[PDB]
């Protein structure tokens, strides 16, 4: 048993993980000044590929 | 002192495995050494009378010592929001309930407050004509004035996109959430509007106004036009609550009567509740138990009611020493709150078994 | 997004019994029903007592309650069920199909009845009239269906609202029909000013009860009987038969009698009725129980069978006088016996308990010395509530299997509450235990036979010779005369009575005892078949001519068969009857199918031509009197040879078929047995076996091997055998070294000298050992490095102190007074060596501690060539009250290798405690996430590191309410609210941040999650209350989800069970998908596969067209079952159990359907056998 070795997916790539990755649907921040909460690190702003800053839905 | 969920959800859980539901669900005895076998409402999905909250917790008060006028649980229950005459915030604990933190939100009585259907937004309206945006931590995003004269009440659509207020220059306005924008203005209510409320799923709009000749009307916030008037009350309808199932509008006001209406059919009344010996003010539907459903009333009294039932299925006449503004239940269903005239706050759970409840709010010692 | 669900594992939990006269009014048959299954059985006096299975049917809908009724003129009992909202099927057996027949199904679900109230928690409880004038329904709580019949069978019925009845009857606790009444009285127990315990001191009297008497023409329903001052705490009513009369009133802590005419009657049942009730209650002496959840039945008059919560068996007696008036209670307290939800008396002297908590037991009570004392006669398996299970992988696995490709796995199922809890160990297919492995080429056939109970001979027969193994002691090829070796053997086998040997050649036949030969006739188109029975021997040549011999005192007497040949005869079967069900001691009879395609049955000894059917290789569902089979077998299984069964071999399809019996013609016909085996020198694929290991069955082989039992209990059991690939040769083997053992040829040339392995148990659906723990199962948890099993259990302790806010006060009580259950709990360490708990290898938890998650979790380790360790992890939570703090503990235990202690090897694994430490709050789930740990503490989610002895906390996140189930994959935490759904985490390993993703907004009571795992497509499937499985995706570039904030609903189905566990495997096009199994409440186990677009819509279409064009059970409708929440929904998820049904449909059948949905046969079933075959695991 012990699912990760009988049923493994490292193997797989999903469209889900893209989808975080590449950021899709990752609408503006609106209210500016919102504060945000439980967002993520922004991964284009860590290789500087981010064009919104501070207007960002992600943490910088 | 604390009142922890945990036990009962672990209870409930452990129970889940093994009880098909309450038919095989093993009683709890009128004992005081039973306290590990209680389950949350959820638990006693037949026996709504669990939820019955007449056994006192804590009187939460502030400092400043004003009026409460509404009371909001955090959408989670971590913890609960009491708006006050002085415009300011309380937060309180959800387990222990203890004072966390206060600030000065807005600069006139919070007179509405209510959370979106996705726990992301919490938006308040003031007696100045204010309407102010909230997060989760209780960070201000936006703020504009939505009328000219004191909001009494604000509802959230399903998709949270739009929201109405109520006022007292007698007109409800739709608008839209993310441009602060307003898109229809509704107008038929000659006196003060106190009481807005939106239809759970449907695009509907029940309001609630001073005005005898017009005392309740349906809109069509799309539209703009008014669908039905409703000849409810005599009285200066004080609230409106529609249930979530759809299908039942509740409606208290002055004439010390609460009254149930099956929206599909607005031509008769379901039921009348009676049992008020003064006005009645507040209402706050119960989040687990459809029926059952908690009134509050301006001499103090907390009445509870179940739809079906003639009579009150139970009630403290001397809950509050003021009139009760404002009624929220835990999301859980276990503690009511209820914001009073009197300046104070109350938590009420539900009793322990083997209690004799002879405490000043059940009977006499 | 696409998906079908599959019924690995039926369900097993019983909640209904009755005994009625199911199939005529000269028998009554023990009814029971679970969760939408219903099973017939009988009562065998010969076997002791055991309870054999007559029928067996299944629901498009589960059973809400069951009662019967004999109507008027009627040859059987007509079944009264009742499904969940408003549903009434009057189902009636049919002898003609030996299937249910749906006499009318009622429907009331309309708005007007439910009166606003769109949460429905008033399950329809349907009571008849012990007179059999009407039946009512409680509908919704407030309707009450009467539907009367008349004294076509039916009246038309009408609905009562009780709210608008003299009185308002609210709440209704219970109600029963009385004896003893001109008119239908209905006793209803009910509260009009409901309370609850805990709010007693203001509202104590607050149960009625009124006596109604239904006025079946006039539809007038006045009360003529009332009482109002009873008890809050009642729970059921009992009507006592006509001499007595009146209702006995079960409350939690009395017992009430009630009449009509006489003054109530009361006692207390202990002490905590004072200051809670102000009814009349004497005290009843030496009798302190609790009747608040117990099943009660009449024996006879003035007794009463009473199984208590806990189990405990009262016989109840009511002391009357002459004048027939209840004066007093006697009390007995009889043997324990399983939790028990329904209880009926079966003939006198027997009482079966049904039970969804542990087997069912059919108990026998006989008068002791008044007293009566209990004993099991039988008991019916059934894998409980399954809590949790756990994946692992079988101790012992033959060498020769040991490089199998696919892994060996079995299932460790949590089962049973209580007492009665258990650990099952599940294995879908069978895995041979192979002695000695002979290497074997050129022998396509075996024949294995008794040489003057142990077998003697192994006949092998090459393509132009023959290999005589003589078998004993030692194997050793027989080279000496007797034997024909010279050329291929046809068949071999033992006639008469074991005493003489039969061996059958394409030359002729010869007749041996031991190794020497009697004579050998030659018999001349060359033989292909033979068949034997008794002295009876027939033999088929190729060209289809018939030869039958006879074994006339011994020698080998030659009869021509008379047989007119209209069709040439294709393939030949015989069959001894010793069970007479072929009626019209021992008879034989020969099956025989012709080229047109007709099956003929004919009385072996006169050749007299008794059954046929006209179209027989299409498949039909029914055969009754009157392409190309290549083998048919006709033999008798069961308990001394009762059920007669039929298996067919026809155009790379198998037919199983029931003979059951029905009224100069063979009295009997055959049902067609639903099945999932695929088929996809002459050797026979259906090998008759008797005793390899006490079990009576037949082998088929094939492709897809597989063993076809049936015990003393009736049910066809069927166990897939694939470990070893195809089976060409089949043989049982009882021998010095292989005792009751088998013998089959692998498709290697190997030859396998196999056992079956001991501890598992094959008479259940699936090989399954159940091991009582005799306390309640909560979490299994599966170590890999150490091969063993970790387990929560926790056992009942009567409590005795009562925490405060910390202080305890001792609970000082009266003598008659009943104390509290107190959970403790432990976590046990299990051997899949030999099943038995490991001793010292117990570590106890406080005394309040409760295990709320036990898990096994890889985490990053230094010592490990690898990153991950695997160890196990569990979190824990002091249940002391809502007044006290709650707050938990989080375990982690390693699993070492230590030296056995001598005398037992078992000691050589022992727990290693790492981590062992008080948390900030309730630890409420468990999972692991890249090597860290992440537990729910609170309304907080943490992720941990666990270095040294000490874990260290890398982030966190606020969540919601109370997660108690939480599941990870590739740092995607999937973190599940009792009542606020679900929720989609990140953690980013860089920044060490955890992150809500998505989460669905609406609110959901979420029993447990897992994911769906597709080519590139990560779903949720979430298990609710309503009993629904849903699935969701994150799917940020949806208009429905705003901005990937809304987990979006993709596919929905109503699985009619409660789900609390899951588990994937990769399937056995399917290239990266993973099968999501889990196993219900109910005891059932099912899975959930992925699947391709355009497949799913042909099966789609396939189902739309089994839906309106087949008639179901019940008359139910298998769409609207598997709609969600109707009892906005995506219907993207299959019924397997409907697709099913066009595997059991004809070939004809089969053809109109594929026409009408404009596609083909054999694609449809290319594509079901697909989906079968991919999930044969286990
Ligand atoms: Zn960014």
């Amino acid at each position: 048993g012990m699912q990760e070795i009988i049923a493994s997916v490292d193997h797989i790539k999903f469209d889900l993980e893209i989808a975080v990755e590449q950021q899709l649907g990752a609408q503006p921040l609106p209210f500016p000044g919102m504060d945000k909460s439980g967002a993520a690190v922004c991964e284009f702003f860590l290789k500087a590929a981010c064009g919104k800053g501070g207007m960002c839905p992600f943490r910088h | 002192k604390t009142i922890d969920y945990n036990p009962s959800v672990i209870k409930y859980l452990e129970n889940r495995i093994w009880q098909r539901d309450q038919r095989d669900m093993r009683a709890i005895q009128p004992d005081a050494g039973y306290y590990n076998d209680l389950v949350p409402p959820i638990g006693m999905l037949n026996n709504p009378m669990n939820a019955v909250t007449t056994k006192f917790v804590r009187t939460s008060t502030n400092k400043v010592k004003c009026p409460v006028f509404v009371v909001r649980w955090t959408p989670e229950g971590r913890r609960l929001v009491t708006g006050a005459s002085s415009g300011e915030f309380t937060l309180w604990n959800g387990l222990t309930f203890n004072f966390e933190t206060i600030l000065q939100a807005h600069d006139s009585p919070v007179r509405a407050m209510t959370w979106s259907h996705n726990d992301m937004w919490m938006l308040t309206a003031d007696h100045g004509g204010y309407v102010k945006y909230w997060q989760s931590n209780m960070n201000n995003v936006k703020m504009f004035q939505a009328h000219k004269e004191a909001i009494r009440e604000a509802s959230f659509s399903p998709t949270d996109n739009k929201f109405a207020t109520c006022s007292d220059d007698g007109t409800v306005r739709i608008w839209d959430f993310l441009r602060c924008h307003e898109e229809r203005i509704l107008r038929g209510h000659g006196a003060d509007v106190k009481c807005v409320d939106w239809h759970p799923t449907k695009g509907l709009v029940v309001s609630g106004s001073k005005d005898s000749q017009q005392p309740i009307k349906f809109w069509d916030p799309k539209t703009g036009q008014s669908l039905a008037t409703l000849h409810a009350h005599k009285n200066t309808v004080m609230e409106v609550k529609l249930n979530l199932n759809g299908n039942w509008l509740l409606t208290a006001s002055r004439d010390h009567l609460c009254k149930l209406f099956d929206i599909r059919n607005l031509k008769e009344e379901l039921q009348v509740f009676r049992g008020h010996k003064k006005e009645a003010t507040a209402v706050a539907w119960h989040p687990v138990h459809e029926g059952l459903f908690a009134s509050g009333g301006s001499d103090g009294s907390l009445l509870f009611w179940h739809v079906g039932v003639e009579k009150e299925v139970g009630g403290m006449e001397m809950a509050h020493e003021g009139m009760i503004w404002s009624l929220a239940w835990h999301p859980l269903g276990h503690i009511l709150c209820s914001g009073s005239n009197d300046h104070t706050s109350k938590f009420w759970t539900r009793n322990r078994p083997g209690d004799k409840m002879r405490d000043r709010y059940n009977l006499n010692l | 997004m696409y998906a079908v669900y599959k019924q690995a594992h039926p369900p097993t939990g019983l909640e209904f019994s009755m005994y009625c006269n199911f199939f005529n009014n000269s028998e009554r048959n023990l009814v029971v029903a679970g969760t939408s299954q219903l099973y017939v059985y009988r009562l065998n006096r010969d076997a002791r007592e055991k309870l054999e299975l007559a029928a067996s049917f299944s629901f498009f809908g589960n059973v809400m309650s069951m009662a019967s009724v004999q109507l008027a003129g009627a040859k059987r009992d007509a079944l009264l069920l009742s499904f969940k909202d408003a549903k009434l099927s009057v189902v009636e057996y049919d002898p003609g199909t030996h299937d249910l027949k749906t006499l009318s199904l009622h429907y009331f679900e309309e708005p007007e009845l439910r009166d606003g109230f769109v949460q429905n928690v008033h399950t329809p409880r349907v009571r008849v009239d012990p007179d059999g004038r009407c039946a009512a329904m409680l509908v919704y709580g407030t309707r009450l269906v009467v539907l009367p019949f008349r004294r076509s069978s039916f009246l038309p019925s009408y609905i009562i609202d009780v709210r608008a009845l003299d009185e308002k009857l609210l709440n209704i606790i219970d109600l029963q029909f009385l004896h003893g009444y001109y008119e239908p009285t209905l006793l209803i127990l009910f509260e009009p000013n409901q309370t609850w315990p805990g709010r007693v001191a203001v509202r104590q009297d607050t149960c009625s009860i009124v006596a109604i008497s239904l006025n079946i023409t006039q539809k007038v329903h006045p009360v003529i009987w009332s009482l109002t001052s009873l008890p809050f705490d009642c729970t059921q009513a009992l009507a006592v038969p006509k001499p007595i009369g009146g209702v006995v009133v079960f409350a939690v802590n009395s017992l009430l009698y009630l009449n009509q005419s006489v003054p109530p009657y009361g006692v207390a049942l202990n002490s905590l009725t004072t200051g809670t009730t102000a009814f009349p209650l004497r005290t009843q002496e030496g009798v302190r129980i609790t009747l608040d959840c117990a099943q009660a039945t009449f024996i006879s008059y003035d007794k009463m069978v009473i199984s208590l919560k806990g189990g405990e068996i009262y016989v109840l007696t009511l002391i009357t006088d002459g004048m027939r008036s209840v004066r007093a209670f006697h009390f007995d307290k009889a043997a324990a016996s399983v939790l028990t939800t329904s209880m009926v008396t079966m003939e006198p002297g027997y009482l079966f308990l049904g039970s969804r908590l542990g087997n069912s037991l059919l108990l026998k009570y006989t008068e002791k010395l008044a007293t009566y004392s209990f004993e099991v006669c039988d008991s019916i398996l059934n894998i409980g509530p399954c809590a949790n299970a756990a994946v692992g992988e079988p101790a012992f696995l033959s060498e020769e299997f040991q490089n199998s490709p696919e892994p060996d796995l079995e299932i460790v199922v949590c089962s049973g509450h209580g007492k009665n809890g258990a650990l099952s160990v599940l294995q879908k297919s069978i895995r041979p235990q192979v002695v000695t492995t002979f290497e074997l080429p050129g022998c396509y056939d075996m024949w294995t036979v008794i040489a003057p109970r142990r077998h003697g001979f192994l006949i092998l027969s090459r393509e132009d010779s023959t290999m005589i193994l003589q078998t004993g002691q030692e194997i050793m090829e027989l080279d000496t005369s007797g034997f024909a070796t010279q050329g291929p053997t046809v068949f071999a086998g033992n006639i008469g009575d074991n005493r003489y040997i039969v061996q059958v050649s394409p030359l002729g036949i010869r007749l041996l005892e031991g190794v020497n030969q009697l004579h050998f006739i030659p018999v001349d188109a060359p033989i292909v078949q033979c068949a034997v029975a008794d002295p009876y021997v027939v033999i088929m040549s190729a060209e289809g001519h018939v030869t039958m011999f006879l074994l006339k005192s011994h020698r080998l007497a030659l009869h021509k068969p008379p047989l007119h040949h209209q069709s040439k005869v294709i393939t030949l079967c015989l069959y001894r009857d010793l069970s007479g069900m072929f009626t019209t001691e021992p008879t034989h009879w020969c099956l025989l199918v012709r080229e047109n395609g007709t099956m003929e049955i004919y009385q072996l000894p006169d050749w007299r031509l008794v059954f046929l059917v006209k179209n027989f290789p299409v498949g039909q569902r029914v055969l009754v009197d009157s392409p190309l089979v290549k083998e048919v077998l006709l033999v008798a299984l069961g308990s001394r040879q009762s059920r007669p069964y039929l298996l067919v071999h026809v155009d790379q399809e198998l037919l199983i078929y029931e003979a059951f019996p029905h009224d100069g013609n063979l009295k009997v016909r055959f049902k067609k047995v639903p099945h999932n085996i695929n088929f996809r020198g002459r050797v026979a694929r259906f090998r008759y076996f008797e005793d390899i290991y006490g079990y009576s069955g037949v082998f088929i082989c094939g492709p897809s091997p597989h063993w076809l039992l049936v015990t003393g209990r009736g049910a066809l059991r069927l166990h897939p055998m694939a470990i070893d690939g195809p089976v060409d040769s089949f043989a049982p083997f009882h021998n010095v070294n292989c005792p009751r053992g088998f013998l089959y040829f692998n498709r290697q040339g190997e030859l396998r000298i196999s056992v079956l392995p001991a501890y598992l148990s094959y008479d259940a659906p699936w090989p399954v050992r159940k091991i009582p723990l005799r306390c309640t199962a909560h979490y299994v948890a599966y170590h890999v490095e150490s091969k063993v099993y970790a387990v929560a259990t926790s056992t009942n302790t009567p409590c005795a102190r009562i925490p405060r806010m910390k202080e305890f006060e001792t609970i000082e009580r009266d003598e008659r007074y009943i104390h509290p259950q107190q959970e403790a709990f432990s976590i046990q360490l299990i051997s899949p060596v030999s099943w038995e708990a490991i001793p010292n290898a117990r570590i106890e938890l406080q005394e309040w501690e409760h295990v709320t998650c036990m898990k096994t979790v890889s985490l990053r380790s230094e010592e490990t060539v690898s990153g991950l360790k695997g160890y196990v992890a569990a979190g824990t939570c002091l249940m002391q009250g809502e007044e006290v703090t709650c707050r938990g503990r989080i375990l982690i235990m390693d699993v070492i290798e230590v030296v056995p202690e001598p005398g037992q090897p078992l000691t050589k694994n022992k727990f290693k405690v790492l981590y062992e430490k008080e948390q900030k709050g309730p630890v409420t789930a468990l999972c692991h996430c890249n090597g860290h740990l992440v537990s729910a503490i609170g309304q907080k989610i943490f992720l941990w590191s666990l270095r040294a002895s000490e874990l260290t906390g890398m982030a966190f996140i606020d969540t919601q309410l109370y997660i108690h189930q939480m599941i990870s994959v590739k740092n995607f935490i999937l973190a599940a609210d009792v009542m606020k759904s679900i929720s989609l985490l990140r953690y980013q390993e860089e920044s060490k941040t955890l992150s809500l993703v998505s989460r669905d907004a609406k609110p959901l009571e979420v029993y447990s999650v897992d994911f769906m795992v597709d080519n590139a497509q990560l779903g949720f499937l979430v298990s609710d209350r309503d009993r629904n499985l849903m699935v969701y995706m994150y799917l940020p570039e949806a208009k429905e989800s705003f901005g990937g904030m809304r987990l979006l609903r993709r596919a929905d189905f109503h699985v009619g069970a409660h789900v609390n566990t899951f588990w994937r495997t990769p399937c056995r096009v399917w290239e990266n998908k993973h099968i999501t199994w889990f196993a219900t409440l109910d005891g059932g186990i099912g899975l959930l596969l992925p699947m391709q677009e355009k497949t799913y819509r042909r099966l789609l279409m396939l189902q739309n067209a089994l839906t309106t064009m087949l008639p179901h059970h019940a008359g139910l409708n298998p769409r609207a079952f598997r709609m969600l929440h109707v009892d906005n929904a995506v219907r993207n998820v299959l019924d397997g159990e409907l697709l099913n049904r066009y595997l059991y449909l004809s070939t004809m059948e089969r053809s109109e359907l594929a026409k009408k949905i404009g596609t083909t046969p054999d694609i449809i079933l290319d594509d079901l056998l697909e989906t079968d075959r991919v999930t044969a695991h286990f």
